[PDB]
């Protein structure tokens, strides 16, 4: 769970690099299809959800 | 380019270049 927060997903891969958990948020929900400017733009509703 | 810059959070002021404009002038 740590590993996750700090690292995202890539430490499962390899050596964990540190990212951002908002910039990791975004990267994922690219993989959903949705751009960023939207989890930036919902961030702050994003956290209370 | 999508938003206006005050709604992101941890924006940083810089310059971005365009190609474009340096051939046309
Ligand atoms: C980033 O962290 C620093 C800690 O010194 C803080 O001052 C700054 O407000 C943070 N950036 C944000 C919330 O965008
Ligand atoms: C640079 O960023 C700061 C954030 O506090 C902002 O107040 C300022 O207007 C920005 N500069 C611009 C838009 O030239």
């Amino acid at each position: 769970l740590a590993g996750t927060i700090t690292s995202g997903w890539t430490f499962g891969a390899g050596a964990a690099l540190q990212i951002p958990f908002a910039m990791q948020m975004a990267y994922r929900f690219n993989g959903i299809g949705v751009t960023q400017n939207v989890l930036y733009e919902n961030q702050k509703l994003i956290a209370n959800q | 380019v999508s938003g206006n810059c005050d709604v992101v959070i941890g924006i940083v002021n810089n310059t971005v270049y365009d190609p474009l404009q340096p051939e046309l002038d």
